[PDB]
RNA sequence: GUGUGUACGCCGGCAGGCGCGAACCCCAUUCGUGAUGGGGAUCGGGGAUUAUUCCCCAUGAACGAGGAAUUCCCAGUAAGUGCGGGUCAUAAGCUUGCGUUGAUUAAGUCCCUGCCCUUUCACACCGCCCGUCGC
């Protein structure tokens, strides 16, 4: 759009840009306080890169490569319940 | 451990007398398997068909004409009968008899074409090594498949006396008529 | 055809803690008190 | 100042809340 | 599901990963390393599943990228 | 096998700390963050130490022999090291952050200030002890800290600065007319302090740029062992009246009475100082002037600027800069060699691209057209041509031959590139996009985009062309490699699926094998040409989780990675087992100004936390933050952390180079690291080398030198065969010891002052032997550019003085010629 | 890139619905405000109401060409083949691919990877085309189209090689809003021609139903223009609309449709006012 | 491939009636180069369903690979095989989905038949298409 949208940004615009609230945004998480404490364990990876950060912005295009990193105990528990654990992959 | 097709018949003994061919014939240690049923893409890129195991290209070659489409079990078990075959008659290794008479059917000049209206004039060139094989093997399943057509004969059986006439060189063989013919037209006007 | 739209958008990645999900002296009592 | 942490409007813009509510009101439907 | 090839061809990919990842999980790494690289070299469809997609000329256009 | 060293550390010439020239003065030592460089102006050569520190450089004390040194840091740890031999000798740690240490002239003692007190130490002697230094006198004069350090021309006393605005006079030796003297007169901390070439006289000078004199009624032998008084001659200002221009350096040649000033605003004075006549004044830079130092001879002046890292000595005389460099602002570059191995071309996130010759080590050409940072750099097959790509959206093209960026490539569509890829036939040129996720690929001499290549998913971890079959391979996020056919009439692609994210390609230099480096620390060995898997090797353990960056060595038997650990990583591809480990040292130094960081939870970076060691326990307390009403969730905070950005070996497989955090490290071919003999026996030993010599019998003595593997014998065995009998060894050579031969020649031409004795060797063993090593010709790249190289150093600097004199003296005779 | 077609879906969705929703307050108000200047009487359903022009998926058609794939039904009769190859030299740049036992949404997925912008598929019955289906790839719109009135080349004897080049475009008869976005579909599927060409292709409305029509023109003289007409010829008539692609019906919303069972629908036309 | 719209039990070869709540493929058997146990057109008789399709016995026509010519086709493609739906247009004297098995040849030239264009400042390379009729 145009500038007229340009004046609406505020406080709140950066903190939904927050990684926790991303996460929450994703269903990752249910909960503020579950969504940080997931991000500083290592749970939490952008792209090739783990960040353990809670104050991180992430853009629109890094937003589609946020998930679990690999080897963590939250991955095994959905893997579980999809009944698609397959240990070959570790 | 040791690789042997159908679970009976050794690669190691096996060797080619061609040295063109040596680099365009599948059968040594790297492309042993125990079936020719790989389920590969070998007709993704261009050459890349060399690499495939020269027994796996016979069952491929076999699925002809239109009422054998798509049908390759029934194919590797007519592979498999006329190996069974050869080795009774003859008694030696049906892989060293495939790559004799895939050698000996190959022929090394072919004639190129040029073409009107009123006739076609015809001159003489050389045949890649590729193209060999490729139409060795074509004379070899066309033979049997004609042998076999409105005749009292398993197509196995005459698969396995196709092979063994043409890795014996004798004439009574389509593929060695055939190309004994194209080789005296292509010399005859060089 | 809303219940359809939902499976397009859905995450793979999504956890909850209801996925994760007596004793002998317990059991025990139970029958005693059953007989 | 940002919303209630346990507020949907925390982690959603309006793009989002246009679709969850026609969303919300065909499932409630239902 | 799917026909007689192709439940074969997964059942072998099945027994093939399921002794590597038992080997890497209770046996030491380095059997895991020979056994691993023994059924990558002779078929890597043992191991990884690679499957088919559309990829045709038609895609691309008239002509080489270059010259 | 594998024998490589650190030997320099290239893009920054200086960080923090004070500049000193060596005892001679050809050469300056210059503070490089934790490293230190020495620079030989004599020979322009540049060598990087191989000490290392946690902390940035704070100070240097240098002895007035020559061999010692002494690095301290900012957290008070010290290093005595020797600088003959280039080794570290001893190690100790201050109580408190020192702020100058100075040697006695004489060489006996040296004094640190530190908090309010100078302490005064024996100096080390030659062997090694268990307690190097060794503490001698403390004293207890200003009220304020201590700042800077002289010396009497004899040992006699010595002076320090403090910041009480006063400076302080002590005899280091027991003396009945002198305990202490103090001198004011100053409204302002003490900058530098100077004495005279032979008196008790002395220069102080302010930060407000105030010079004064004070001058003493005893001369320095009138010191006598177990009344003496100080008057202020003159007074100067710096400055006119009414502009804040802070002096903040100074240095003083005493038997030349010259001053040199750098001020805050970027400009330096000189002055000859019993009269204070201004000789000239310069403008350097905008940022200040943080360190000034003269040689002994007194030609020459030195110069650092700490807010760009800028590196300048000043011959004032003739006006001319002996050396003048400046560095990348941060340490994150882009690298890429020369086809030949003759020049490195670095780009940096300030949009700056600089190239530098490999044999001095110096930035020589700057070119500053980008905008934004330059992502990726390469070379041509030519080494006049280097292609850039940058977070403009624009591919820039420049030469060597006019200096001009006389290319430029853009997208139809607002896009900013991330990598850069050129063919051996240079006539295409490929790039990617950060969000785009396809790659563009335009003409050379066209300069139009002949395609877009789509099909990845996510970003392109990387590109590179086949060196010898002009195919595309792109690695993506999607897990998959790609390989493109840019010459195929039907426009065939393969693709090589992954089970983890793709993040490294690169090819063999024979191209006949590909490597790829995954998201699950593995890296996988694939044929091109038949798409088959041909090897694997697993990285978890080594590195201490994935490997970033990968290259193949010129040979190809071996291959290195790195990736976030401070260990590069050294495989054999053939048996996939690890050779070697090179580990990394990290600094811990943080910038005081900076406030866009939360310091309560980066804690570890900059000595910022305070353990407790009396506490009892081992380790030791730190002692608990304070709080806060509101908790701050919005500011970064990092953890010391080492990776590795990329890696890159040369064509003449001298040298390598990693791109990394800590800064662009240069790792050199070197004999000492490894003794590798090629057929021993127990009849090879030097003395019969030798004695086949004094018996003429050159080609034995030659084939022996050459089994043994020492570059002096073969070096003295060659020079020993006199002329004429050069085709006869020639002729008896065989075949495997001729490449090794040619390998030593060009080694010798570096540093051997008879040029055409080994061109005559060069002559004849190429024109015998030249026909058979066409059929071998492959697997000797590596020497083949090696003494192609070293040749034409001496060929075309000789040609243009050769033609300009023939040419001119016969113009010269045509015109006598003439009536 | 399942999550980031997700997302640009929804924002593209979300622009569509404003437009549908102001457009709609213009005509209440322009319904409402005729009625009482008219004075001549107030419907009482009149009284109970009372009481970015250019479309969004059409970003890039200056800039760049567009990119035509065309595709049948599975197991194509020989005359459908025929004709599919006919309508790629119709569209400059088109290529057409063999159907085997390929998946609808399969294909939507490789032609979305290799940059395809559109994409056409045509039915048959007993050997001449029945239908049509035009899909703008990028979630664009999808139209469905009949065909009435099939006349081939091969039909046709000696008529030689067509031109080929990038064609003039007359659009004819379009005069509804609705009109003005099938009109749009049909011409964002040719590329930007020459100002010198000589190839005319017609898009001609008439009652709801398009006549295509393909011609090359020569001068022999000046205010005289010969027309000899090539190519194929037929008829189109859309009955519906959809916002996504068409592997979608199951999920997107119907922009238009056509509805024949109306008490009025006899006597209605859509095309044209 | 769920709009309030058959699983199992008994009798009968089958077709069905009576009540109630996958082909292909693979292993083996018989036949046999004979218009043949290939093929099932035509013809006769009988039986079930509510004139209509199906079931049983009998008979066993051309056809042995399809000219002059002509059309189409490059990878999960050609070809073989099965199972569903009928979606506000078309379609059931048919159309359209989904799965299963799965190849040979080719990856480059303008020779034929055509089509689209062109012939006004890095290093290195290269060094002006031709004619006619008008004004
Ligand atoms: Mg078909
Ligand atoms: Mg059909
Ligand atoms: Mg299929
Ligand atoms: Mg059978
Ligand atoms: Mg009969
Ligand atoms: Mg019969
Ligand atoms: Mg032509």
């Amino acid at each position: 759009g145009s500038l007229e949208l340009c004046d609406f940004v505020t406080a709140s615009s950066f903190c939904r840009r927050r990684l926790p609230t991303v996460l929450l945004k994703l269903r990752m998480a249910q909960h503020l306080q579950a969504a940080v404490a997931f991000v500083e364990q290592g749970h939490v990876r952008v792209g090739p890169d783990v960040v353990t950060d809670p104050a991180f912005l992430v853009t629109r295009s890094m937003e589609d490569f946020v998930t679990w990193v690999d080897s963590s105990k939250i991955k095994r528990h959905v893997l579980e319940y999809n009944e698609e654990r397959d240990d070959f992959d570790l | 451990p040791d690789i042997k097709l159908f679970g009976k018949w050794s690669t190691d003994d096996v060797q080619i007398n061609d040295i063109s061919l040596q680099d365009y014939i599948a059968v040594k240690e790297k492309y042993a398997k125990y079936l020719p049923h790989s389920a590969g893409r070998y007709a993704a890129k261009r050459f890349r068909k060399a690499q495939c195991p020269i027994v796996e290209r016979l069952t491929n070659s076999m699925m002809m004409h239109g009422r054998n489409n798509g049908k390759k079990l029934m194919t590797v078990r007519i592979v498999k009968h006329a190996f069974e075959i050869i080795h009774l008659l003859t008694g030696e290794n049906p892989l060293q008899v495939l790559v004799n008479a895939i050698i000996n059917s190959g022929p090394r000049e072919d004639s190129t074409r040029i073409g009107r209206a009123g006739t076609v004039r015809r001159q003489a060139v050389d045949v890649s090594p590729l193209r060999r094989v490729n139409q060795a093997i074509w004379l070899l399943c066309t033979g049997a498949r004609e042998a076999a057509f409105r005749n009292i004969k398993t197509i196995a059986e005459c698969l396995a006396d196709e092979l063994i006439n043409a890795a014996k060189g004798s004439s009574n063989s389509y593929a060695i008529k055939k190309k004994d013919e194209l080789e005296r037209v292509a010399k005859s006007n060089r | 055809k809303a219940l359809r739209k939902k499976a397009l958008e859905k995450n793979p990645d999504e956890f909850y803690y209801k996925m994760t999900r007596v004793t002998p002296e317990q059991l025990k009592l139970m029958r005693t008190q059953d007989v | 100042l940002p919303p209630s942490p346990g507020d949907t409007s925390y982690y959603q813009d309006q793009v989002d809340d246009f679709h969850e509510a026609r969303s919300r009101a065909a499932l409630a439907k239902g | 599901g799917g026909g007689h090839v192709a439940q074969i061809y997964a059942i072998r990919q099945s027994i093939s990963k399921a002794l590597v990842a038992y080997y890497q999980k209770y046996v030491d790494e380095a059997s895991k390393k020979e056994i691993k690289d023994i059924l990558i070299q002779y078929d890597r469809t043992l191991l990884v599943a690679d499957p088919r997609r559309c990829e045709s000329k038609k895609f691309g256009g008239p002509g080489a990228r270059a010259r | 096998k594998f024998a490589y060293r650190f030997s320099n550390l290239l893009g920054t010439v200086y960080r923090r700390g004070n500049l000193n020239f060596t005892c001679d003065g050809n050469s300056v030592i210059s503070p490089v963050g934790n490293r230190v460089t020495v620079f030989d102006l004599k020979n322009n050569k540049s060598d990087t130490l191989p000490l290392a520190t946690r902390y940035n450089v704070k100070c240097v004390g240098l002895s007035p022999d020559g061999r010692l040194a002494i690095i301290v840091d900012e957290g008070g740890d010290a290093l005595l090291v020797s600088l003959v031999c280039r080794s570290v000798l001893h190690h100790f740690h201050f109580k408190g952050s020192v702020h100058s240490v100075s040697f006695s002239p004489d060489g006996r003692k040296f004094v640190v200030t530190k908090g309010n007190i100078a302490q005064m130490y024996h100096a080390p002697g030659k062997k090694r002890e268990f307690n190097a230094f060794v503490l001698d006198k403390t004293y207890f004069g200003p009220y304020d800290e201590t700042t800077c350090i002289d010396w009497t021309d004899d040992s006699r006393c010595f002076v320090v600065g403090s910041k009480d605005m006063s400076t302080w006079v002590f005899g280091a030796e027991r003396w009945d007319n002198l305990i202490y003297y103090a001198l004011g007169g100053h409204k302002d901390a003490i900058v530098a302090c100077f004495f005279e070439s032979n008196s008790l006289d002395l220069y102080s000078l302010s930060q407000d740029g105030v010079l004064c004199m004070w001058q003493c009624d005893t001369p320095p032998e009138g010191l006598r062992l177990k009344k003496v008084k100080y008057s202020r001659l003159a007074k100067y200002f710096f400055n006119k009246e009414g502009d804040f221009n802070n002096l903040t350096a100074a240095a003083f040649h005493k038997k030349s009475h010259l001053l040199v000033t750098g001020f805050a605003s970027g400009i330096f004075h000189l002055h000859e100082l019993p009269e204070f006549n201004l000789i000239h004044s310069l403008s350097i830079s905008d940022q200040s002037i943080a360190s000034v130092a003269i040689n002994s001879s007194g030609d020459w002046i030195a110069f650092g600027c700490s807010g760009l890292g800028q590196l300048l000595v000043w011959e004032w005389q003739s006006e001319s800069y002996v050396l003048k460099q400046q560095g990348h602002f941060n340490s994150m570059v882009a690298l890429a060699y020369s086809p030949d191995g003759q020049y490195i071309v670095t780009g940096g996130d300030d949009g700056k691209v600089k190239v530098w010759n490999t044999l001095s080590g110096f930035c020589f050409v700057t070119f500053t057209e980008h905008s934004s940072g330059v992502t990726g750099v390469t070379f041509t097959a030519t080494g006049y041509v280097v292609v850039t790509s940058s977070m403009d959206g624009t591919v820039r093209a420049f030469d060597l031959h006019r200096y001009r960026n006389f290319r430029t490539f853009t997208s139809p569509r607002p896009t900013q590139f991330s990598c850069v890829a050129v063919d051996a036939s240079g006539e295409i040129v490929s790039a990617g996009a950060q969000d785009s996720f396809e790659i563009f690929v335009w003409s050379m001499q066209t300069g139009r985009l002949l395609d877009v290549l789509s099909g990845h998913e996510g970003p392109i971890s990387g590109l590179c062309f086949n060196p010898m079959k002009s195919v595309l391979a792109s690695a993506s996020w999607d897990k998959t490699v790609r390989l493109w056919d840019m010459f195929d009439s039907w426009r065939t692609k393969e693709t090589l699926a992954l089970t983890s994210d793709a993040l490294a390609v690169t090819f063999r230099p024979d191209g006949a094998e590909l490597a790829v480096a995954t998201l699950n620390s593995q890296i996988t060995f694939w044929d091109p040409e038949n798409a088959v898997q041909t090897g694997s090797i697993e990285g978890r353990h080594d590195l201490k989780k994935a490997f970033t960056a990968l290259c193949y060595s010129a040979d190809g038997h071996s291959i290195l990675a790195g990736g976030m650990s401070k260990f590069v990583c050294i495989y054999h591809v053939r048996e996939q087992i690890l050779m070697k480990r090179f580990e990394i040292s990290c600094n811990l130094s943080l910038d005081a100004m900076e406030e866009f960081l939360n310091r309560r939870k980066m804690t570890e970076f900059g000595n910022l936390a305070l353990i407790d060691q009396d506490a009892g326990q081992e380790d030791g307390v730190a002692i608990p933050l304070p709080g806060v009403r509101k908790g701050d969730m919005s500011s970064r905070h990092f953890k010391p952390e080492i990776r590795v950005t990329s890696l890159r070996f040369s064509p003449t497989g001298r040298c390598w180079a990693a791109t990394t955090t800590e800064g662009l490290l240069i790792y050199s071919l070197d004999t000492r690291v490894l003794f590798d003999p090629f057929e021993l026996d127990t009849s090879v030993t030097p003395g019969r080398v030798r004695e086949a010599l004094r018996q003429q019998d050159f080609t034995r003595a030659i084939l022996m030198a050459l089994r043994l593997n020492e570059s002096k014998l073969v070096q003295e065995a060659l020079e020993a065969v006199p002329r004429g009998e050069i085709e006869v060894v020639t002729s008896s050579l065989p075949e495997l010891y001729v490449e090794k031969v040619l390998e030593f020649l060009a080694s010798s031409f570096e540093v051997s002052r008879h040029l055409e004795f080994y061109l005559l060797w060069t002559h004849k063993l190429l024109m015998l032997h030249g026909q058979k090593l066409k059929s071998r010709a492959g697997t000797l790249l590596p020497v083949i550019q090696f003494l192609q190289k070293s040749i034409q150093r001496h060929l075309d600097d000789l040609s243009k003085l050769c033609s300009w004199n023939h040419y001119n003296m016969q113009y010269a005779l045509a015109v006598s010629k003439q009536r | 890139m399942l999550r980031r077609e997700a997302r640009l879906r929804r924002e593209y969705l979300y622009r569509k619905a404003r437009e549908e929703a102001q457009r709609s307050a213009q005509e209440r108000k322009e319904r409402l405000r005729r009625a009482l200047e008219e004075n001549r009487l107030i419907p009482t359903e009149l009284r109970r109401e009372a009481l970015s022009h250019v479309d969004d998926e059409y970003r890039w058609a200056g800039v760049e060409d567009p990119k035509v794939m065309i595709t049948t039904s599975r197991d194509p009769s020989s005359r459908l083949k025929m004709f599919a190859k006919e309508l790629k030299l119709v569209f400059p740049g088109a290529q057409r691919m063999n159907r085997g036992r390929h998946e609808v949404g399969a294909l939507v997925r490789a032609c979305k990877a290799n940059g395809v912008t559109d994409l056409l598929v045509v039915h048959e019955h007993r050997g001449t085309p029945v239908g049509l289906i035009v899909s703008h790839l990028p979630f664009g719109p999808t139209a469905y189209f009949t065909l009435c009135n099939v006349v081939m080349r091969h039909d046709i004897p000696d008529l030689g090689t067509m031109s080929e080049a990038k064609p003039h475009l007359i659009t004819h008869g379009f005069s509804s809003r609705l009109g003005k976005r099938v009109s749009d579909i049909l011409r964002y599927l040719f590329p930007v021609p020459k100002d010198d060409s000589h190839r005319v292709i017609t898009f001609a409305n008439q009652d709801d139903y398009i006549s295509f029509r393909h011609h090359v023109y020569k001068k022999t003289d000046h205010r005289n223009v010969e027309l000899t007409e090539v190519g194929p010829r037929f008829e189109l008539k859309l009955y519906m609309i959809r916002l996504g692609t068409l592997e979608q019906e199951a999920t997107a919303d119907v922009e238009w449709r056509w509805h024949p069972y109306t008490n009025t629908a006899r006597k209605r036309v859509f095309l044209s006012t």
